C-alpha cells in the first residue's frame, strides 16, 4: 500500500467540497502536530480528557462539526466545548491564546491547515488504532 | 599404512586452527548455523509467518532483529529445502521460516562436534576431558529449550526465535503461560547461574589479593613464570581470611575448582529437566491449598495471587498479536483491567 | 595497659575464631535485630497494607503462606519515605498494620552489610594482604542498596521497594518490567552478560583446572586427596591446561599467565553487577529502557509490528493488572 | 611459533595494502549495490515498504496450509500485483 | 502441620551452621 | 620462508569477505526510505 | 625524561599517571590541562545549547541543562522564567571557552615543557606529601578560594540583580535578595533536619533568603578555615588517625565527591527551588500530584462533589487525609504529599487542601501549569521516547531531571568505588604490602592456629 491521493483527500468544509492534500503537506502537519500537540493528543487521544478524543465520528458530532478542514482550522483559532457553548482559549492552545502558548505563536495559515489535514487523514490509515488507546498499541 | 593414517596424520597436524576429525562436522556446520542467523537477521522478514518485521532491510535495528520460526501450520515439519512444502524454492523456502530448522539442526549438530573437539584434542594432549564433560550443560539446555519443548507443543512456531527482542518475548511468555518462576527446576537452575558467578568472582578476587610478592614493580602481573613450581598465592593466608570473615573456607584447592566446575553445570541441567515439563504443559503453575481458600475466603490476599492476576493480563493482552493464527478476536470489554488503567 | 587498649587489642585481635573488628562492633547489633526480627516476621506477622488502600497482603506463615508465597510486607504506600520506627506508631498493631518491621529490617540490613563489606578490608590489613576483596562485594552490596533503597527514593515510597520473601520478589521483577522495560535496557543486558558469562567462566577454569590435575593418588580414592592444606608446588601443570584450550579455540585466546586469568574471572561479574546495579538505580529516576514501540511503518502509514511491539503487548498486559484497586487516573506515574 | 606467517607483519607490508585497497572496497561495494539495485528482495522474497498490505486491507497474508503453503505465498503476491 | 515442618527444617540448618563452624575439620598444614 | 594459502588462509577470508560485503548492505540500507 | 617506562616506575602503562607521584612539575600540568578541559566543555555545550535554542518552547523540551542553570542566576530572563535576552547566555559560553586556552596553555607547558620537580625551582610552590604543614597551607590557600566564590553568589543576590525566585508573586520574576536569613537555629537546623520524607534535609529549603544566608555562613566559614589550616599544623590525635601519602589524600576527596555526588542527585530531583520547574521541567512528585489536581478540576466542571466522593476502595476519590490528618490529593500520588509548589500553595489552608478554595478559587492560570506539569512527568525511554514505558513513539521528551539524577548517580557510585581502591591501597602501600605477602615472614605462619 502506498500513500495515494485518494487517502490524501479530506473534507474542506461541511457543506461538501474536498481538498486533496500534498504528502508534503501530510508529513509537515504531522511534525507539527508532534510540535505542539502530541504532548497531549499522541495517537488521537486527549490525556487530560479522556472522554474527547480526535476520531472522526467525535469530530462529526462536536458543534460545530470539526470533521472538516474549515472546522479544525476554526478550532487552533477560537477553541470552543464540545457543544459550543464556552469558548475555552484560557485553557486550550489556540492563536487568540497564543501569549500564554507561546509555542503557538510561530504557526501561519498554511501550518494550521497542515495540521487539519494530518488530523483527518490519519484515522483513514490506522483506523481504529487513531484515538483507541492502548488496547489498539 | 593406508590412506586412512595419512588424512588422520593431516587432520592431527599442529597448525594455527585445530581441525582434526571433529572438524569434519564442526566447521560447517558451525559455519552455516552462523551464516544462516546472519542472513536471515539481514535480508529476512518473518511477514508470512508470524506478521513481523525482523530484518535491516525492513529497518530493524540489532535488537529486534530475528531470524523467527515458522509458522504453526507447518507443524514439526523439518523444513527441507527440497521437502514437499518449498519444493525446491529456495525465495519460498525464507518466506517459509527454513532458515529456522536450517539454523537448528546445523546448529544441533555443531554442538557435537565442538564436544568431540574438546574430546580429541584432550585425547592428543593428555589431559582428563573435564572441559568436554561441563560442556554437557549448555548442550542439555539448547536440546531442551530449542528441540524438546516445541516437539511436546503444538509445532515450531512456540520454540523461540533466535533475536535478542524475540528471546525476550520467549522470557515473558513463559511467566504468563507456565508461571516459569514458581517452577523449582528454574529455581535451581538461578541458585546454579547466580552462585557460578559468585564462585567466579569471589575466587578471582582472593586470589589476586593473596599474592606472594615475587616481583619489584607495582604491576603484580609480570611476578608469575608459567613453568614455576609454587603456588602464586597463599592458601594459608586465603583460608584464615575467609574461615574469620565467613566461619567456614575452602582448604583444599582441588575440591575448590572441582566446586566450581560442579555448580554452574548442575544448575543449567536442573533448568533444563524443567523446561522438558513444560514441554507437555506440566507445569508448577498454582498452589491448590492458596486456591481453595482464596475462593471461600475473598480477603486472602498472597504475593502468589498477585502475580496470576499478572500472568492472566500477559496471556489477554498479548495472545491475539502473539499467535496470529489462532484468529483471537477479544473485544474490549472482556479484558482483563484494575481500576483507571 | 588500661581498659581501653585491651578493650582495642581485642577487638581488633587476629586470635578470634571470628574477626570482630571496629566495622563488626557496628555490624554484629545491626545484622541481629535484621534477623530476628525478620525471623519473627515471616512467621508471625499479621498481613500489612502495602498499597495504602486499606487492602492488607498476608505474608507470614502462620496466616496461610508456605516458603514460596511468604514474605515481609513492604510499608504502606500512605507511608510513602516518611521513618517509621517502633516509637513512632500509637502501637505494635498500629505498627504491624502498616509494614513497620519492613524499614526495621532494610535498615539495619543495609547497615550492617556496609560494615560487612569494611569489614573485609580491615582484617585484610591486620593480615598483611592486599585490600581488593571488599571491592568485588561491593557489586552485589550495591544491587540491594538499588532495590531497598534506591529504587523506593526515586518513585517516592518504601511500598515500592522489593519484598522480602521469594513470591515477593517475582512481584517487583514483573512490575519493573512493565513500567520500565528493563529487558530493553543495555545495563541488565550487560548484567545478563555478568552472570552468565560469570557462571561460563566459573565452569570454564574449574574444568581446566580439574583437567590438568597432577596424578598423586590411586584409582580407589578421591583425587582431592592428592593435595595438601599449605603444600608450596602447585597441584596442576597450568602449561597443559594452556595447550588444551589454546588448541580449542586459538593459541593467543588463551591465558599462560594466572595472575591475569584470575584477574579476569574477578573482573567480568564484578563489572557485569555494577552495571546492572546501576540499571535499576537509574531506572528509578524513569530513564527506561529502549523504546521502539511502532518504529517500523510501511509507506502508506500502517504500523509493521516488530518483536519489540509483542512485548509491548505483554508490557500492557501487566500494567493495567498490577495493584487492580489503587490507581483513579489513566497514567500510572509512579 | 607454529608455522603461518605472523598478522603483525601482513598487515604492515605494503603488498598487503595494495590488493586489500582493492578488495576491501569492491566487497563493499558489491554488498551496496546488491541492495539499491532491489536484488535483495526479490531473491529473499522480503517485501518492499509498499508490498506489506494491498491499498485497501488491514489483514495479514498469514500461511494457513503446510502442503499448499507455497501457492498461499503466490496467491498473496498476486493480489498486491 | 505445615508451618511446623517449615519451622523446622529452618532451624535444623541454624544448627548445622554451628557444627560447620565451630567443630569443623581444623585445617592443618600437615 | 612463509607460505601464503594456508588453513589460516581460508579460516579468515571464509568470516571476512561475507562481512565487509554485508557491511556494505547494511550502509545501504540506511538511505531506504518509505 | 623521567620514568615513562615500566622498568623505571614500576606502573604499567595503564596505570601511567601514577608515575606522576613524585613529579610535582608534570603533575601541575595535567591539573590545569584537565582543568581546561572542564571550563572548555562548559563554553562549548553552553554555545551549543544556545544554537539550537528555541525560546517558543519551553526549555525543558529542549534538552537543556547549562541554560537552565544560568536562568536561575537571574541572567537573560523576566517574570515567569520568559527568557527576554539570549546575550547573556552567549557572553558566558564565550568566555569560558576563551579561557579554556589560556589553562590548555599552561597544562601543556608545565606538563611537557616545564620543569618535572618544582621543589628545585621554587620552595613555595614545591611540595612533599608527607610535609603535613605544606599540605595544609596548600589546603588553606584552596579553602580561602572556596570562601571567595560562595560569596560572589551572595553578591549577585544582593548587588547585581538579583536571582531568578520561582515563588516571588506574579508567577515567577527575579529578585534582589535584601535580607538574608542569618539566624545559625535556621541555617544549621537544615543540617539536622531527618533525611526522609516530609523533611528532606538540606534538599528541603524553599527560599532564597535561606540560600543566600547559608552562602554567607559558608562563604566566612572557609575563609576562617583556611586561616586556621594556614597558620597551624594537624595535632597529634590527628597526624596518628591519618596516612598522609599522595594516594591517600586523593582518597579523601574520591569519598567527599562521591557524597556530593549522591547528594545533588536528591537535590534535582526533589528540588524546585534552586531547580525552578519552569527551566529544568516539574519533579516526579509534582507531575503526580498534577495529575490529580488535572482531573479534579475536570470532574467538579462537569458538577461532582469532589469531598464526598468515595472511591473503590473507601478511601476518598481525589481527597483524602495523610497519617498525620492532612487533607491530601488520593490515588497513588498519597505517596507525594510532602511536595510543595507555587501552583498548589494558594489551594491550602491549616488542615491542608482547603475544600472551599478548590470549590471557588481554581483559576485558569493553575489548571494550565497542572496540565502542562502532567504531561511532562519525568519518565521517558534511553532513546528519547516520553512517557511510560508502554507508549508509542511521538513525543521527543526526557526530562532534564532524569538526565541529571542519572548521570551523577552513576558517577557518586563509581567514585566512592574509587575511595574504596586507593583508600585500602593507601592503607597497604604505607603499610608496605600492597605488592603481595613475602615469603620468607608470611604473618599468618606465625600466628597460633584458629582451632
Ligand atoms: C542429547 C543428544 C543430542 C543429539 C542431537 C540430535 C539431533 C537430532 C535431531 C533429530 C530431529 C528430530 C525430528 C523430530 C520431529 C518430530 O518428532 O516430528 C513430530 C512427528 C509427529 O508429527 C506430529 O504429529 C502430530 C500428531 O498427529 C496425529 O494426530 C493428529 C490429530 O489426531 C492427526 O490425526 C495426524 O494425522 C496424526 O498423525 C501432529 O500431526 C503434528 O502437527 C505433527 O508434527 O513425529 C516424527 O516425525 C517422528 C516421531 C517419532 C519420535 C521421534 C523421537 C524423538 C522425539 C523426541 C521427543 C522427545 C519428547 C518430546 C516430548 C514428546
Ligand atoms: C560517611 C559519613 C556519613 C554517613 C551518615 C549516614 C547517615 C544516614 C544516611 C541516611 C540514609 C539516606 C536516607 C535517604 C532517604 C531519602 O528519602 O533521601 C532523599 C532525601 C530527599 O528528601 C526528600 O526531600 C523533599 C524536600 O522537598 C521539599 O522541598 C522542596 C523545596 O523546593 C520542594 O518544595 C518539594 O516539593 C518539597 O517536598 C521532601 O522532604 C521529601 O519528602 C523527602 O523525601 O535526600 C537527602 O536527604 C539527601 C540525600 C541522602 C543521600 C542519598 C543516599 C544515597 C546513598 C547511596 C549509597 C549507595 C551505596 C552503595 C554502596 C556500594
Ligand atoms: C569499547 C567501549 C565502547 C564504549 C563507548 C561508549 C558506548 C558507545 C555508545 C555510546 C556513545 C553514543 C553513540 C551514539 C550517540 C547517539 O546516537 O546519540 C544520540 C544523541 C543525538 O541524537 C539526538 O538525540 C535527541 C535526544 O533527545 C533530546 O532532545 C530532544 C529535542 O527535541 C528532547 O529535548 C529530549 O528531551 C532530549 O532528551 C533527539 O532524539 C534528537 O532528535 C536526536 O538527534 O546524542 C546525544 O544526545 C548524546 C551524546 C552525548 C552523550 C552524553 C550523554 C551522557 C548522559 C549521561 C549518561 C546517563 C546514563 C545513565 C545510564 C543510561
Ligand atoms: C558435516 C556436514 C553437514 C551436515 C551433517 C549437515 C546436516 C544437515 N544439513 Mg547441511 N550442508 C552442508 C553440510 C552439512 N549439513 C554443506 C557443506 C552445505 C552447503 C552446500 C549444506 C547445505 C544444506 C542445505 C541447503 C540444507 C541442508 C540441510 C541439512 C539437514 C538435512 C540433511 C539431509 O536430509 O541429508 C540426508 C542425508 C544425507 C544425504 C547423507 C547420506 C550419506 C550416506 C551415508 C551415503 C551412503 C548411503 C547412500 C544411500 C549411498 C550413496 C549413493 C546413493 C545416493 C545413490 C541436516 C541437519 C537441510 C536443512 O537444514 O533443512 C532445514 C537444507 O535444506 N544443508
Ligand atoms: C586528562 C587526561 C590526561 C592528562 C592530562 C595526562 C597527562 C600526563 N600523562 Mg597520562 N594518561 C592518560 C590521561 C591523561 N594523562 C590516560 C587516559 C592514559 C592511559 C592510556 C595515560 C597514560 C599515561 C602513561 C603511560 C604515561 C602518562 C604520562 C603523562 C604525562 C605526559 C608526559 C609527556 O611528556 O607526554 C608526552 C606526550 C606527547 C609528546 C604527545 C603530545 C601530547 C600533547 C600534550 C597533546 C596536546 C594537544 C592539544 C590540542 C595542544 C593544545 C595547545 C594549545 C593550548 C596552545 C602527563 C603529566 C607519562 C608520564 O608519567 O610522564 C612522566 C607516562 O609515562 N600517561
Ligand atoms: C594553579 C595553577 C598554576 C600553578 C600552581 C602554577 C605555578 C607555576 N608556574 Mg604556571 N601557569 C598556569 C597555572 C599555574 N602555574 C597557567 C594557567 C598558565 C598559562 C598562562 C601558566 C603559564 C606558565 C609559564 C609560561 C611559566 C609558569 C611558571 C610557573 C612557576 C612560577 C610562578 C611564579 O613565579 O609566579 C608568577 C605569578 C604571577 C606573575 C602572578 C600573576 C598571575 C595572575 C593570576 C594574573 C593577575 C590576575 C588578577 C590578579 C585577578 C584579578 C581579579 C579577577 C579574578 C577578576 C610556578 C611553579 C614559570 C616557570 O615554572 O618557569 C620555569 C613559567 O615560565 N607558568
Ligand atoms: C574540606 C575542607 C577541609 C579539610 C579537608 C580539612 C581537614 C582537616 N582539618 Mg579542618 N576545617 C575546615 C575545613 C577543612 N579541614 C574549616 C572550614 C574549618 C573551620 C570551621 C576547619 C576547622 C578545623 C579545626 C578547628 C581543626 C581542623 C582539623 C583538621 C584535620 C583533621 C580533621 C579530622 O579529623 O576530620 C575528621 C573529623 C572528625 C574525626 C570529627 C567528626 C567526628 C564525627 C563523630 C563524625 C560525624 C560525621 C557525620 C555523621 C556525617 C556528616 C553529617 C553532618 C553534616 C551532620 C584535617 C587536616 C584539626 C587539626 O588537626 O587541626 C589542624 C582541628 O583541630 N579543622
Ligand atoms: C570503571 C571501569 C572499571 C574500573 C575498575 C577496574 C576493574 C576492576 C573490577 C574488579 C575489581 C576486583 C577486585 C579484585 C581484583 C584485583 O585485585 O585486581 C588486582 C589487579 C592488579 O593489581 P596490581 O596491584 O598489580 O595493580 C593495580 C594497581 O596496583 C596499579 O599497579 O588490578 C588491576 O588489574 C587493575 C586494573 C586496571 C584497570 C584499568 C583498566 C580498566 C579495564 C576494565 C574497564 C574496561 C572498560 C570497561
Ligand atoms: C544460509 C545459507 C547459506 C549460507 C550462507 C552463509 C554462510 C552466509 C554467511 C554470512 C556472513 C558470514 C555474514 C557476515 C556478516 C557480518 C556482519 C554484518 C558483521 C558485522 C559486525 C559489526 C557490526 C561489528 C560491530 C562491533 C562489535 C560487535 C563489537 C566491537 C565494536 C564493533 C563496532 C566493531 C548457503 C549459502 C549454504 C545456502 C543455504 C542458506
Ligand atoms: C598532557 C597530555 C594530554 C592532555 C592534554 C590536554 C588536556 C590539553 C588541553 C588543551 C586545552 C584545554 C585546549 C583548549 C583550547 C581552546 C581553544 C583553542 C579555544 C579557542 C577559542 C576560539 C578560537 C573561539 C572562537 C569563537 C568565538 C570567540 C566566538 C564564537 C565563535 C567562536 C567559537 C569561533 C593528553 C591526554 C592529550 C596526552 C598526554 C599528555
Ligand atoms: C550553603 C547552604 C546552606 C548551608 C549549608 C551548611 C552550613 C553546611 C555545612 C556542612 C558541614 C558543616 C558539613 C560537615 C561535614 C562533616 C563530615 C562529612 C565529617 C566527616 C568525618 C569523617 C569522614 C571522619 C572519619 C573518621 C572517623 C569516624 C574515625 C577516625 C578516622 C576518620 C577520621 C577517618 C543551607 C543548607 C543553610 C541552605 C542552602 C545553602
Ligand atoms: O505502587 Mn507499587 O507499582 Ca510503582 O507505578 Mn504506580 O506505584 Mn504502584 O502502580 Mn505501578
Ligand atoms: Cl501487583
Ligand atoms: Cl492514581
Ligand atoms: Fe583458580
Amino acid at each position: 500500500a502506498e500513500l495515494t491521493p485518494e487517502v490524501l483527500t479530506v473534507p474542506l468544509n461541511s457543506e461538501g467540497k474536498t481538498i486533496t492534500l500534498t504528502e508534503k503537506q501530510y508529513l509537515e502537519g504531522k511534525r507539527l502536530f508532534q510540535y505542539a500537540c502530541a504532548s497531549c493528543h499522541v495517537g488521537g487521544i486527549t490525556k487530560t480528557n479522556p472522554s474527547l478524543d480526535l476520531r472522526t465520528e467525535t469530530l462529526a458530532l462536536a458543534t460545530p462539526p470539526r470533521d472538516n478542514i474549515e472546522g479544525l482550522v476554526d478550532y487552533m483559532k477560537n477553541p470552543t466545548t464540545y457543544d459550543g457553548e464556552q469558548e475555552i482559549a484560557e485553557v486550550h492552545p489556540s492563536l487568540r491564546s497564543a501569549d500564554i502558548f507561546p509555542k503557538m505563536r510561530n504557526l501561519t495559515e498554511k501550518d494550521l491547515v497542515a495540521i487539519a489535514g494530518h488530523i483527518l487523514v490519519e484515522p483513514k490509515i490506522l483506523g481504529d488504532k487513531w484515538g483507541g488507546g492502548k488496547v489498539y498499541y | 599404512r593406508g590412506w586412512f593414517d595419512i588424512l588422520d596424520d593431516w587432520l592431527k597436524r599442529d597448525r594455527f586452527v585445530f581441525v582434526g576429525w571433529s572438524g569434519i562436522l564442526l566447521f560447517p556446520c558451525a559455519y552455516l548455523a552462523l551464516g544462516g542467523w546472519l542472513t536471515g537477521t539481514t535480508f529476512v522478514t518473518s511477514w508470512y509467518t508470524h506478521g513481523l518485521a525482523s530484518s535491516y532491510l525492513e529497518g530493524c535495528n540489532f535488537l529486534t532483529v530475528a531470524v523467527s520460526t515458522p509458522a504453526n501450520s507447518m507443524g514439526h515439519s523439518l523444513l527441507l529445502l527440497w521437502g514437499p512444502e518449498a519444493q525446491g524454492d529456495f525465495t519460498r523456502w525464507c518466506q517459509l521460516g527454513g532458515l529456522w530448522t536450517f539454523i537448528a539442526l546445523h546448529g544441533a549438530f555443531g554442538l557435537i562436534g565442538f564436544m568431540l573437539r574438546q574430546f580429541e584434542i584432550a585425547r592428543l594432549v593428555g589431559v582428563r576431558p573435564y572441559n568436554a564433560i561441563a560442556f554437557s550443560a549448555p548442550i542439555a539446555v539448547f536440546v531442551s529449550v530449542f528441540l524438546i519443548y516445541p516437539l511436546g507443543q503444538s509445532s515450531w512456531f512456540f520454540a523461540p526465535s533466535f533475536g535478542v527482542a524475540a528471546i525476550f518475548r520467549f522470557l515473558l511468555f513463559f511467566q504468563g503461560f507456565h508461571n516459569w518462576t514458581l517452577n523449582p527446576f528454574h529455581m535451581m537452575g538461578v541458585a546454579g547461574v547466580l552462585g557460578g558467578a559468585l564462585l567466579c568472582a569471589i575466587h578471582g578476587a582472593t586470589v589476586e589479593n593473596t599474592l606472594f610478592q615475587d616481583g619489584e614493580g607495582a604491576s603484580t602481573f609480570r611476578a608469575f613464570n608459567p613453568t614455576q613450581a609454587e603456588e602464586t598465592y597463599s592458601m594459608v593466608t586465603a583460608n584464615r581470611f575467609w574461615s574469620q570473615i565467613f566461619g567456614i573456607a575452602f582448604s583444599n584447592k582441588r575440591w575448590l575448582h572441582f566446586f566450581m566446575l560442579f555448580v554452574p553445570v548442575t544448575g543449567l541441567w536442573m533448568s533444563a529437566i524443567g523446561v522438558v515439563g513444560l514441554a507437555l504443559n506440566l507445569r508448577s503453575y498454582d498452589f491448590i491449598s492458596q486456591e481453595i481458600r482464596a475462593a471461600e475466603d475473598p480477603e486472602f490476599e498472597t504475593f502468589y495471587t498477585k502475580n496470576l492476576l499478572l500472568n492472566e493480563g500477559i496471556r489477554a493482552w498479548m495472545a491475539p498479536q502473539d499467535q496470529p493464527h489462532e484468529n483471537f478476536v477479544f473485544p474490549e470489554e472482556v479484558l482483563p483491567r484494575g481500576n483507571a488503567l | 595497659a588500661n581498659l581501653w587498649e585491651r578493650f582495642c587489642n581485642w577487638v581488633t585481635s587476629t586470635d578470634n575464631r571470628l574477626y570482630v573488628g571496629w566495622f563488626g562492633v557496628i555490624m554484629i547489633p545491626t545484622l541481629l535485630a535484621a534477623t530476628i526480627c525478620f525471623v519473627i516476621a515471616f512467621i508471625a506477622a499479621p498481613p500489612v497494607d502495602i498499597d495504602g488502600i486499606r487492602e492488607p497482603v498476608s505474608g507470614s506463615l502462620l496466616y496461610g503462606n508456605n516458603i514460596i508465597t511468604g514474605a515481609v510486607v513492604p510499608s504502606s504506600n500512605a507511608i510513602g519515605l516518611h521513618f517509621y520506627p517502633i516509637w513512632e506508631a500509637a502501637s505494635l498493631d498500629e505498627w504491624l498494620y502498616n509494614g513497620g518491621p519492613y524499614q526495621l529490617i532494610i535498615f539495619h540490613f543495609l547497615l550492617g552489610a556496609s560494615c560487612y563489606m569494611g569489614r573485609q578490608w580491615e582484617l585484610s590489613y591486620r593480615l598483611g594482604m592486599r585490600p581488593w576483596i571488599c571491592v568485588a562485594y561491593s557489586a552485589p552490596l550495591a544491587s540491594a542498596f538499588a532495590v531497598f533503597l534506591i529504587y523506593p527514593i526515586g518513585q517516592g515510597s518504601f511500598s515500592d521497594g522489593m519484598p522480602l520473601g521469594i513470591s515477593g520478589t517475582f512481584n517487583f521483577m514483573i512490575v519493573f518490567q512493565a513500567e520500565h522495560n528493563i529487558l530493553m535496557h543495555p545495563f541488565h543486558q550487560l548484567g545478563v552478560a555478568g552472570v552468565f558469562g560469570g557462571a561460563l567462566f566459573c565452569a570454564m577454569h574449574g574444568s581446566l583446572v580439574t583437567s590438568s590435575l597432577i596424578r598423586e593418588t590411586t584409582e580407589t580414592e578421591s583425587a582431592n586427596y592428592g593435595y595438601k592444606f599449605g603444600q608450596e608446588e602447585e597441584t596442576y601443570n597450568i602449561v597443559a591446561a594452556h595447550g588444551y584450550f589454546g588448541r580449542l579455540i586459538f593459541q593467543y585466546a588463551s591465558f599462560n599467565n594466572s595472575r591475569s586469568l584470575h584477574f579476569f574471572l574477578a573482573a567480568w561479574p564484578v563489572v557485569g553487577v555494577w552495571f546492572t546495579a546501576l540499571g535499576i538505580s537509574t531506572m528509578a529516576f524513569n530513564l527506561n529502557g529502549f523504546n521502539f514501540n511502532h518504529s517500523v511503518i510501511d509507506a502508506k502509514g500502517n504500523v509493521i509490528n516488530t518483536w519489540a511491539d509483542i512485548i509491548n503487548r505483554a508490557n500492557l498486559g501487566m500494567e493495567v493488572m498490577h495493584e487492580r484497586n489503587a490507581h483513579n487516573f489513566p497514567l500510572d506515574l509512579a | 611459533t607454529t608455522g603461518e606467517r605472523p598478522f603483525s607483519d601482513i598487515i604492515t607490508s605494503v603488498r598487503y595494502w595494495v590488493i586489500h585497497s582493492i578488495t576491501i572496497p569492491a566487497l563493499f561495494i558489491a554488498g551496496w549495490l546488491f541492495v539499491s539495485t532491489g536484488l535483495a528482495y526479490d531473491v529473499f522474497g522480503t517485501p518492499r515498504p509498499d508490498s506489506y498490505y494491498a491499498q485497501e486491507q488491514r489483514s495479514i497474508p498469514l500461511v494457513t496450509d503446510r502442503f499448499e503453503a507455497k501457492q498461499q505465498v503466490e496467491t498473496f503476491l498476486e493480489q498486491l500485483k | 502441620m505445615e508451618t511446623i515442618t517449615y519451622v523446622f527444617i529452618f532451624a535444623c540448618i541454624i544448627a548445622l551452621f554451628f557444627f560447620a563452624i565451630f567443630f569443623r575439620e581444623p585445617p592443618r598444614i600437615t | 620462508s612463509y607460505p601464503i594459502f594456508t588453513v589460516r588462509w581460508v579460516a579468515v577470508h571464509t568470516l571476512a569477505v561475507p562481512t565487509i560485503f554485508f557491511l556494505g548492505a547494511i550502509a545501504a540500507m540506511q538511505f531506504i526510505q518509505r | 625524561a623521567t620514568n615513562r617506562d615500566q622498568e623505571s616506575s614500576g606502573f604499567a602503562w595503564w596505570a601511567g599517571n601514577a608515575r606522576l607521584i613524585n613529579l610535582s612539575g608534570k603533575l601541575l600540568g595535567a591539573h590545569v590541562a584537565h582543568a581546561g578541559l572542564i571550563v572548555f566543555w562548559a563554553g562549548a555545550m553552553t554555545l551549543f545549547e544556545l544554537a539550537h535554542f528555541i525560546p517558543e518552547k519551553p526549555m525543558y523540551e529542549q534538552g537543556l541543562i547549562l541554560i537552565p542553570h544560568i536562568a536561575t542566576l537571574g541572567w537573560g530572563v523576566g517574570p515567569g522564567g520568559e527568557v527576554v535576552d539570549t546575550f547573556p547566555f552567549f557572553v558566558v559560553g564565550v568566555v569560558h571557552l576563551i579561557s579554556s586556552a589560556v589553562l590548555g596553555f599552561g597544562g601543556v607547558y608545565h606538563a611537557i615543557r616545564g620543569p618535572e620537580t618544582l621543589e628545585e625551582y621554587s620552595s613555595f610552590f614545591g611540595y612533599d606529601w608527607k610535609d603535613k604543614n605544606k599540605m595544609t597551607t596548600i589546603l588553606g590557600f584552596h579553602l580561602i578560594v572556596l570562601g571567595i566564590g560562595a560569596l560572589l553568589l551572595v553578591a549577585k543576590a544582593m548587588f547585581f540583580g538579583g536571582l531568578y525566585d520561582t515563588w516571588a508573586p506574579g508567577g515567577g520574576d527575579v529578585r534582589v535578595i535584601t535580607n538574608p536569613t542569618l539566624d545559625p537555629r535556621v541555617i544549621f537546623g537544615y543540617l539536622l533536619k531527618s533525611p526522609f520524607g516530609g523533611e528532606g534535609w538540606i534538599v528541603s529549603v524553599n527560599n532564597l533568603e535561606d540560600v543566600v544566608g547559608g552562602h554567607i555562613w559558608i562563604g566566612l566559614i572557609c575563609i576562617a578555615g583556611g586561616i586556621w589550616h594556614i597558620l597551624t599544623t594537624p595535632f597529634g590525635w590527628a597526624r596518628r588517625a591519618f596516612i598522609w601519602s599522595g594516594e591517600a589524600y586523593l582518597s579523601y576527596s574520591l569519598g567527599a565527591l562521591s557524597m556530593m555526588g549522591f547528594i545533588a542527585t536528591c537535590f534535582v530531583w526533589f528540588n524546585n527551588t534552586v531547580y525552578p520547574s519552569e527551566f529544568y521541567g516539574p519533579t516526579g512528585p509534582e507531575a503526580s500530584q498534577a495529575q490529580a489536581m488535572t482531573f479534579l478540576i475536570r470532574d467538579q466542571k462537569l458538577g461532582a462533589n469532589v469531598g464526598s466522593a468515595q472511591g473503590p476502595t473507601g478511601l476518598g476519590k481525589y481527597l483524602m487525609r495523610s497519617p498525620t490528618g492532612e487533607i491530601i490529593f488520593g490515588g497513588e500520588t498519597m505517596r507525594f504529599w510532602d511536595f510543595r509548589g507555587p501552583w498548589l500553595e494558594p489551594l491550602r489552608g491549616p488542615n491542608g487542601l482547603d475544600l472551599n478554595k478548590i470549590k471557588n478559587d481554581i483559576q485558569p492560570w493553575q489548571e494550565r501549569r497542572a496540565a502542562e506539569y502532567m504531561t511532562h512527568a519525568p519518565l521517558g525511554s534511553l532513546n528519547s521516547v516520553g512517557g511510560v514505558a508502554t507508549e508509542i513513539n511521538s513525543v521527543n521528551f526526557v526530562s532534564p531531571r532524569s538526565w541529571l539524577a542519572t548521570s551523577h548517580f552513576v558517577l557518586a557510585f563509581f567514585f566512592l568505588v574509587g575511595h574504596l581502591w586507593h583508600a585500602g591501597r593507601a592503607r597497604a602501600a604505607a603499610a608496605g604490602f600492597e605488592k603481595g605477602i613475602d615469603r620468607e615472614s608470611e604473618p599468618v605462619l606465625s600466628m597460633p592456629s584458629l582451632d
